[PDB]
């Protein structure tokens, strides 16, 4: 019911007319399950079940936007500390409103 | 149980192939397996890459592949000069006071005194002295320690 | 058989909704004629319009885009009734 | 202008011949006469395009000098 | 720099400044200055006056939208069949309601903008965002759940785009010329012009 | 400090002369300069020839600094391994020099956002000294520790 | 340099004249010859020439090509990984598409002109639209995603390049120009934001990798993600440093958010290629942030970590492709007992997964140490944030390994001689770089 | 359709440039750009896609020409003629694919140069709204061009008439591929 397809000698021919099923690469293919396939389809196409609810907005804001806000605040604090550490004047960052034009330290200058 | 013949130093009980490497079946008469089309080209090309990389990493003159190799002797000479100068700085307290005045104008703390001795020949100090940012006393202080 | 997307709604109800697009179709020259005429006169009048702030212009464009009704929408929903 | 215009033109004539053969289903070596003709005309055309570009470059230089752009002798050397 | 040892870019001295030098000897401008009507309309001092000056744009847009829809309805009604109902009684509510609601939205936008700028006392992005937020809130009074969020965001975002690309963008790139020497770099030896190029005359249409 | 356009163009011409002088004789170490081109330009990018030359000089200097720091570390390790339990006393000087070399190498080209490298806790120690002086003279109570004689093996 | 460019132009040229039955052999020989030409370019590149090792121009500013530290590493990496792509791909159509893509990408790396960089890099726009949208195994949605994302980001970059060419008069990197404008800085930045997958512009990469062929995935992960750092070191940092320092808190916000959310999204994956593709996105953020510090450590560490990624992720993608050939499945839940069924494949899979988790004997360790050191030079908290959330990667990698390792399976799915030949160079390069020959 | 969507425009552009017919209003070119892009994206039939592309591009070219950039519009009209020649006289899929790529503005072909001229002229006049709109509308139009590529090679088997009368079609495709590097000086 089966036969060896591969030939190391190089005399390989595919027996498409052979009564016996070749032991080709498809021999070892996984059989698969109907419900697992539908679970895969459901999980990939989870945007179909997306619904805007106040709970969904709450979750998205509190975790994603919350983490962005926390990271931005921490980065701003670190920049302020580094400016105090280095001796630089308060730097004009994009959303900080500063009446100083200091952006890039002059290498030649001693701070 | 135990060992097969009762002796640990007896011939192995398994004759044949433990497994089929790459899944290939040994030929009946001992005929060698025909080599794959890519084997020669693959070995030549990738072995050439690795051999050339080895040769260039080790054969090449210093500073050609690894720039830091070039700097090693120059750093030795600079280390000797810096050693002499820092030793002279520790001995002479009059120079310490002058470098204290130089440091303050450069917004540097006193402990950075060794640092200034180590940045004698650098973009910052060399150009600041020309421009006027660095006090001209630093030139004389450097010279008094044999430059 | 393969996993497939669920189609909301019944087959005949959806087909009935789609069949409401099969209505007498006017020819587009009637709309185009009026748009051409009023557009020519409109371009003549625009050169006399007062200069508006960019912010107001953008808000007016947004309002116009929101208020614009696609020609198909009127097609499906038109009723010859009071 | 460009110092590699003729070589480019010859290669692009080869591009014409081979592409015309491939689009029609023929092999690249088919219709050999088309190759020579394409190469020669493409080389001549690339050259001619280069002189045309240079000539209008020089005309623009003359115009801007008349208008008041103070072009130096080296800048006049930029435009052949 | 293009090396792994020292930082890329460069730095400019803050103490050292470079004297401005004119891009050309004689400057001829083909860009006309703002008209007095533009300054009048842009004036937000009196919020009522500012609102009444800028609403005709919104009313115009609402009238075109209503006319479009009303013509789409009129085109469909059959001339060959006599109609029991009056067509203008059907069509007038369309145009009138579209124009009125557009004018109301534009009025909220302009009034809130002027009121915020007066109270804050400064010209800022925030005035446009707040006026847009209020206008989008009025847009979504009784609308389903995503729309209370999305319309305030869109209507607020619109003035941000208008400010960013209508005011900040032109002012950021006034100095750049494209002819002669680069604005930052005049030390470089480039052909220096007696006069700036005039690619077109001041417009008059 | 103000730069007129005339002076800027004169420096441009002089830099062209420098480039011509360098071009006359071939040099295999052209991109490893031993001296910078001195200038008073607001931005070094204004004169491209000075920019690249001084950038190469800075790179050479930093490579030398790195190798020097490795040297200093080697003698510090040897001195530590030689003395034994007397290391803290006898290796104070060599550690001092090694940490100074580390600070030089790091701080000269730290970058726009990078902070100063505090090898040996010298800047913190100085800050504590200033704080203690001010607190004592002004009668305040300092919530921070007083300055330490030694905080690391050297500095 | 000239030899490398000539060979890069020769590879697509050869396909037109080959017999169409010798195409695979000729393509493999051409790929190895290009690798040798790249080694020659490295040989003729003297470290004494500190700014640029080599610069060549062929009659115009657009034809200006040059190699620097970043360019040389990335070009050697692409020339190293291309032959593996060549052997994995069968058919004249596929060979033609992949050769044209590689020629365009490799010409982009050495280009010194922003407009020529744009022209060469986006020439491979339809080729991926056709490649990812191939008949049976491709998805049109993914091709649309990648094509549209690339088009919008590259058009913004093009607008910034036009403004620079108008103002300065030149857009070549070798001419020193500086700008403080934020619009032009954002125009250049948006390309980097999209090409290096950075949240929320990372959605194109997953769909592309899953529905691209194994050779296509190998090239995409290996060098096309690295094109962002060539653009950053060559065309953004020299001119747009003021804007990166002005926006550094925002840059850190976006980078660290990308790291965290990509790590969390990886946990929700059931497809092996998607797991590797999301690991790539989390890995890109450290590179982008380390370069953005504009320090000597950051640039070197980023290029090193790019090399480490371009040696580790192609191996994982290749192993997954081999397993999919053997099993016709990519779902982790179908695949069990792989340790017993495929000991040789499992060993290399575990080795490369350890490499992706940045264990010491792997190049990812050295690269990560350097990048974290640069972040620590900026601030302590910056490094601490990245170091902690690295544990999320361990969770999903360990869960995947545990799911694959054991169970009951009735299929011997182990790699053949061709497959082992395919990954041997990557394993050797990984070891050699791991012991410190970075 | 091909000859009367390209040839008439050159005379109008010359008349506008030479006789100073320019207006300060940018609404019409902006409306042309946005309407053309959105209608191209929403149009099912292939002829409408190609027709709306011209509306968008001619609106953008009108915005450029009002500001006095005559040279760039005179190059754009010729590059557009060559680019549209192949898609309109569709005989081979590959020629039509190159033509559609050229119309999109895609880098390896001469169409990139022609669009680049117009876009480069835009950044000079420094009108931000126009540039932002240009980017977004260009993306929207690119989706329709991608629809055109999809229809030929990625939807169904395609069989066309064997109308072997490619008088200048092969030359036009050759010119689109080749001409990029000689004309690179323009942009
Ligand atoms: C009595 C005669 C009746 C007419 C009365 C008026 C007569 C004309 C008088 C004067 C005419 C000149 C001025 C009129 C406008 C020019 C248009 C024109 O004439 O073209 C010929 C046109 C017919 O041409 P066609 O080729 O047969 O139709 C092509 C379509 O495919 C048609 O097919 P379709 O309808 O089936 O498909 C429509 C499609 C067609 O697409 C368009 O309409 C393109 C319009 C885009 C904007 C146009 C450029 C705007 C620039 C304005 C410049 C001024 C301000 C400057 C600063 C602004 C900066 C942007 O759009 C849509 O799908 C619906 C959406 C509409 C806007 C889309 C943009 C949405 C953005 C909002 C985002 C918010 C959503 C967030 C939440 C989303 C959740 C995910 O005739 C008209 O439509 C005129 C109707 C007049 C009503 C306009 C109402 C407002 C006008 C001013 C506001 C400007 C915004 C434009 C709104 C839409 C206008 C189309
Ligand atoms: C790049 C940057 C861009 C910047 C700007 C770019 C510039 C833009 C513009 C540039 C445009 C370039 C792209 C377009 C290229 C033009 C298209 C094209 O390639 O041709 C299309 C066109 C398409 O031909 P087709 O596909 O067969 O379709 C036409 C049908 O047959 C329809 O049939 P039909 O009824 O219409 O027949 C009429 C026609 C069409 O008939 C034919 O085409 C049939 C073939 C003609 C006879 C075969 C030609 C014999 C010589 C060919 C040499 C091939 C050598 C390869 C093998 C080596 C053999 C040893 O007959 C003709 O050939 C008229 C020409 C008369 C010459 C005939 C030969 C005279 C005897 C040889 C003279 C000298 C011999 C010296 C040495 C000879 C041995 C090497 O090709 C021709 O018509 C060929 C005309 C010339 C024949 C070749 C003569 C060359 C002279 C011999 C070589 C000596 C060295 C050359 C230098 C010195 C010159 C004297
Ligand atoms: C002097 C001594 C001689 C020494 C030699 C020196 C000569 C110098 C070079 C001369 C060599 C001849 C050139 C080849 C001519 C024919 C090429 C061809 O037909 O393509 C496919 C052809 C093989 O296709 P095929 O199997 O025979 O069937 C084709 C059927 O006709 C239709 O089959 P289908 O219906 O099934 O279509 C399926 C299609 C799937 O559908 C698509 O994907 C269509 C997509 C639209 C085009 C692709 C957009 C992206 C292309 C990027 C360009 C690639 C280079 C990237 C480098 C960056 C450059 C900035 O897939 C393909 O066709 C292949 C995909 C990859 C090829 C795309 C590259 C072709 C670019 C345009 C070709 C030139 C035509 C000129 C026309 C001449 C007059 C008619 O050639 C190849 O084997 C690979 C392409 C080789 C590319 C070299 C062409 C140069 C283009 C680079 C532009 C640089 C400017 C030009 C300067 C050139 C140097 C001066
Ligand atoms: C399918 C695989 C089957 C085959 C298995 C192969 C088995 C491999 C054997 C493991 C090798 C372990 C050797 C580790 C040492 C690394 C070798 C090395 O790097 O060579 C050094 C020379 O050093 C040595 O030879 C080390 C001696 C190895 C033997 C020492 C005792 C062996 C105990 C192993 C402990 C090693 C721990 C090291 C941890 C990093 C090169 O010297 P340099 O010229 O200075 O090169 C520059 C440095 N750098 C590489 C970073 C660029
Ligand atoms: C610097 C150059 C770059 C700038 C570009 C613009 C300048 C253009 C310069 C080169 C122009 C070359 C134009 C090439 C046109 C291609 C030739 C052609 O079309 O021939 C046709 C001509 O078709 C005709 O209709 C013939 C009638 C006219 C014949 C030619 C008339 C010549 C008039 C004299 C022109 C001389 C110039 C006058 C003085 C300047 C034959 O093809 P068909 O038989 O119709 O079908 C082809 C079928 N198939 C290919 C698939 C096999
Ligand atoms: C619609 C979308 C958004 C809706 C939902 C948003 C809800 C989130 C709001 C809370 C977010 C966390 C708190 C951070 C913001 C606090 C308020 C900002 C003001 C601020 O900067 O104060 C600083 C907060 O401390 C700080 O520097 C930050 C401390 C908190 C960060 C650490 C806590 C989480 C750690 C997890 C890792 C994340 C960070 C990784 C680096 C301390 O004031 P100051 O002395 O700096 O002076 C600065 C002058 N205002
Ligand atoms: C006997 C045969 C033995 C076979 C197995 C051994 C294989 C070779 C082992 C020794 C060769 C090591 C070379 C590997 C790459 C080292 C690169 C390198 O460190 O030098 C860099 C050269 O610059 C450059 O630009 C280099 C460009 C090319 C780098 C390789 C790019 C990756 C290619 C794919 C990975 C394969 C690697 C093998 C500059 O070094 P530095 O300035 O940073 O200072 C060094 C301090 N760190
Ligand atoms: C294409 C940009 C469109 C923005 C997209 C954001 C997401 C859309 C969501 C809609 C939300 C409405 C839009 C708000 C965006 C503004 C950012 C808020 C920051 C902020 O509030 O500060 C203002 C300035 O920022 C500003 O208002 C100017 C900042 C410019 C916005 C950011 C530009 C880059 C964003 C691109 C992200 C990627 C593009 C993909 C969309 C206040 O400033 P103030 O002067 O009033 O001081 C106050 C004195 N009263
Ligand atoms: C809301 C968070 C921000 C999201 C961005 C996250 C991090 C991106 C940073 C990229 C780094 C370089 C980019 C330069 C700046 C981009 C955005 C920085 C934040 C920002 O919007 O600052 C604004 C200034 O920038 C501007 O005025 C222009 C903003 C960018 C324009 C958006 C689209 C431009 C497309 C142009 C295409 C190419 C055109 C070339 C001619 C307003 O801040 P402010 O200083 O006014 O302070 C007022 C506060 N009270």
């Amino acid at each position: 019911s089966s036969r060896i397809a591969g030939d190391t000698t190089g005399k390989y021919t595919p027996n498409i007319f052979s009564p016996e099923t070749p032991m080709d690469r498809s021999f070892s293919h996984v059989p698969k399950n109907p419900f697992w396939e539908a679970w895969v389809f459901r999980r990939d196409n989870i945007q179909r079940e997306f619904v805007w609810t106040w709970q969904t907005i709450f979750d998205l804001a509190t975790f994603v936007g919350g983490l962005y806000v926390a990271m931005y605040a921490t980065a701003s604090f670190c920049s302020r500390q580094n400016d105090k550490r280095n001796g630089y004047p308060e730097r004009n960052y994009y959303f900080s409103d500063s009446k100083s034009n200091f952006v890039i330290p002059d290498e030649r200058e001693f701070y | 149980s135990g060992h097969p013949n009762g002796s640990f130093w007896s011939e192995g009980t398994q004759v044949g192939l433990n497994g089929f490497k790459y899944g290939e079946i040994p030929l009946p008469n001992g005929q060698p397996r025909k080599k794959l089309w890519l084997e020669n080209i693959w070995n030549i090309g990738y072995g050439g890459f690795f051999l050339g990389a080895f040769c260039l990493y080790y054969g090449a003159p210093p500073g050609h592949v690894i720039p830091s190799q070039w700097a090693t002797p120059k750093a030795k000479d600079e280390y000797a000069v810096d050693m002499k100068m820092i030793d002279k700085y520790n001995e002479r307290p009059d120079l310490q006071a002058r470098l204290s005045i130089v440091l303050k104008d450069l917004n540097m703390i006193e402990e950075e005194a060794y640092d200034l001795i180590m940045m004698r020949k650098d973009y910052k100090v060399l150009l600041g002295l020309h421009s006027g940012r660095v006090p001209a006393d630093l030139k004389a202080i450097y010279e008094e320690l044999e430059a | 058989d393969e996993p497939k997307h669920q189609i909301p709604g019944n087959a005949l109800d959806n087909w009935a909704f789609l069949r409401t697009y099969a209505k007498p179709l006017p020819d587009m020259i009637h709309y185009y004629y009026y748009v051409y005429l009023f557009g020519f006169f409109f371009v003549y009048k625009v050169a006399d319009f007062p200069e508006y702030s960019p912010r107001v212009l953008v808000m007016a464009a947004l309002i116009g885009s929101l208020f614009y009704v696609r020609r198909d929408w009127v097609h499906r929903e038109f009723k010859d009734s009071p | 202008g460009w110092e590699y215009a003729g070589t480019y033109g010859a290669l692009c004539g080869m591009v014409y011949a081979i592409g015309s053969n491939v689009i029609s289903g023929r092999a690249w070596f088919r219709r050999p006469w088309v190759h020579v003709t394409s190469v020669t005309l493409s080389y001549l055309g690339s050259k001619l395009l280069d002189e045309v570009q240079d000539t209008y470059y020089l005309e623009h230089l003359k115009r801007v000098e008349r208008k008041g752009l103070q072009v130096t002798e080296e800048h006049k050397k930029l435009f052949s | 720099t293009f090396n792994y040892v020292i930082p890329y870019g460069g730095s400019s001295s803050y103490t050292i400044n470079n004297e401005p030098v004119k891009a050309e000897e004689v400057t001829v401008d083909f860009s006309k200055e703002p008209s007095a009507s533009s300054l009048k309309l842009a004036d937000k001092s009196d919020w009522i006056a500012y609102t009444f000056n800028n609403v005709p744009l919104m009313a115009t847009v609402g009238l075109l939208a209503g006319a479009h829809e009303a013509f789409l309805h009129y085109e469909r009604t059959p001339i060959y069949g006599k109609r029991t109902y009056n067509i203008i009684k059907k069509l007038a509510p369309i145009v009138i309601n579209k124009t009125a609601y557009a004018t109301l939205l534009g009025a909220i936008f302009c009034a809130t903008d002027a009121l915020y700028e007066n109270y804050s006392g400064k010209k800022s992005y925030t005035s446009g965002m707040v006026a847009g937020a209020a206008t989008g809130a009025v847009f979504a009074i009784g609308r389903p759940l995503p729309q209370p969020l999305v319309w305030p965001l869109v209507f607020a975002a619109a003035p941000v785009i208008a400010d960013l690309f209508g005011e900040v963008y032109p002012e950021s790139m006034k100095s750049a010329r494209g002819y002669g020497t680069p604005y930052g770099f005049e030390n470089l030896d480039d052909a220096v012009p007696t006069r700036n190029p005039i690619r077109r005359n001041p417009h008059h249409y | 400090t103000t730069a007129t356009i005339e002076e800027r163009r004169a420096f441009h011409k002089e830099v062209l002369d420098i480039v011509q002088s360098k071009l006359a004789n071939k040099n295999s170490e052209w991109a490893r300069p031993e001296e910078p081109i001195l200038h008073n330009l607001k931005s070094e990018k204004e004169e491209p020839h000075v920019y690249y030359h001084n950038n190469n000089f800075r790179v050479t200097r930093q490579l030398i600094h790195f190798e020097k720091t490795k040297i200093f570390e080697d003698e510090l390790d040897k001195c530590m391994r030689t003395h034994g339990e007397a290391k803290y006393r006898k290796c104070q000087e060599i550690a001092k020099r090694f940490q100074a070399s580390c600070r030089v190498a790091s701080n000269l080209e730290r970058g726009p956002n990078a902070r100063k490298r505090d090898v040996g806790f010298i800047y913190q120690n100085n800050k504590l000294r200033e704080l203690e002086k001010d607190a004592k003279e002004l009668g305040l109570n300092n919530p921070f520790p007083p300055s330490s004689p030694r905080t690391t093996i050297g500095y | 340099m000239s030899l490398y460019l000539f060979m890069l132009f020769l590879q697509p040229l050869s396909l037109s004249f080959v017999s169409r039955s010798f195409s695979k052999i000729s393509s493999l020989m051409m790929s190895f010859a290009t690798l040798w030409s790249a080694v020659y370019m490295w040989f003729t590149s003297n470290g004494a020439n500190q700014t640029f090792y080599q610069v060549v121009s062929w009659g115009s500013d657009w034809s200006t090509f040059g190699v620097c530290y970043t360019s040389l590493y990335i070009s050697l990496l692409c020339a190293f990984i291309f032959p593996i792509c060549v052997i994995l791909v069968q058919g004249y159509r596929a060979l033609s598409i992949l050769i044209c893509i590689q020629t365009a990408v490799s010409l982009s790396i050495v280009s010194l002109h922003m407009l020529a960089f744009y022209a060469l890099f986006e020439s491979s726009l339809l080729l991926f639209f056709i490649l990812i949208g191939r008949r049976k195994y491709g998805s049109l949605s993914a091709a649309y995603n990648i094509s549209i994302y690339t088009f919008i980001s590259a058009l913004g970059f093009l607008i910034s390049a036009f403004w620079l060419n108008w103002s300065f008069g030149s857009v070549c990197a070798l001419l020193p120009n500086e700008e403080a404008n934020s619009f032009v800085a954002f125009g250049i930045f948006i390309l980097l934001w999209v090409k290096a997958p950075l949240v929320p512009f990372h959605l194109w990469l997953p769909e592309a990798h899953v529905y691209a062929p194994t050779a296509g995935s190998v090239l995409l992960a290996g060098v096309l993600l690295k094109i962002s750092i060539v653009g950053l070191h060559v065309f953004f940092l020299p001119i747009c440093a003021s804007s990166i320092v002005k926006a550094f808190p925002l840059i850190l916000s976006i980078c660290l958010g990308s790291f965290i959310f990509s790590s969390f999204s990886t946990l929700k994956q059931i497809d092996l290629k998607k797991i590797v593709a999301y690991s790539s996105i989390s890995h890109m953020a450290i590179v982008f942030l380390s370069s953005a510090t504009n320090s000597g450590l950051g640039i070197q560490g980023a290029v090193l970590y790019c090399i480490a990624h371009g040696l580790i992720s192609p191996g994982l993608f290749l192993l997954v492709g081999i397993l999919y050939k053997n099993t016709n499945t990519k779902l982790v839940f179908y695949l069990r007992g792989l340790s017993q069924q495929a000991p040789v494949w499992w060993s290399v899979w575990v080795f490369f997964m350890l490499g992706n988790l940045a264990f010491p004997l792997f190049p990812n360790f050295i690269a990560e140490v350097v990048c974290l050191s640069a972040l620590f030079k900026n601030h302590e908290l910056y490094a601490y944030a990245f170091i902690f959330f690295s544990f999320v990667g361990t969770v999903y990698s360990s869960t995947v390994l545990g799911r694959l390792k054991g169970g009951v399976s009735s299929q011997c799915v182990d790699a053949s001689r061709l497959d082992v030949i395919s990954w041997n160079p990557l394993v050797l390069a990984t070891v050699v770089t791991g012991i410190g020959y970075m | 359709a091909f000859v009367f969507s390209t040839l008439p425009k050159l005379s109008v552009l010359y008349l506008i440039s030479n006789s100073n017919i320019g207006s300060e209003c940018v609404w019409w070119g902006l409306i042309s750009l946005w309407l053309g892009s959105i209608s191209q994206y929403q149009s099912v039939f292939v002829r409408s896609i190609l027709l709306y592309s011209s509306v968008a591009e001619i609106g953008l070219v009108l915005l450029v020409l009002q500001e006095g950039f005559s040279w760039e519009a005179f190059s754009w009209v010729s590059i557009y003629f060559l680019s549209l020649s192949g898609v309109w006289h569709a005989n081979s899929k590959f020629v039509s694919a190159i033509s559609v790529a050229s119309i999109a503005g895609l880098p390896p072909f001469l169409g990139f140069i022609g669009k680049a001229q117009i876009l480069k002229s835009l950044v000079s006049i420094n009108l931000g709204i126009l540039i932002f709109s240009s980017i977004l509308a260009a993306t929207i139009s690119f989706i329709g061009y991608l629809r055109l590529i999809r229809l030929m090679y990625l939807v169904s088997p395609v069989k066309w008439k064997n109308n072997k009368d490619s008088s200048f079609i092969n030359w036009s495709t050759w010119m689109l591929t080749v001409g990029t590097l000689p004309m690179v000086y323009s942009v």
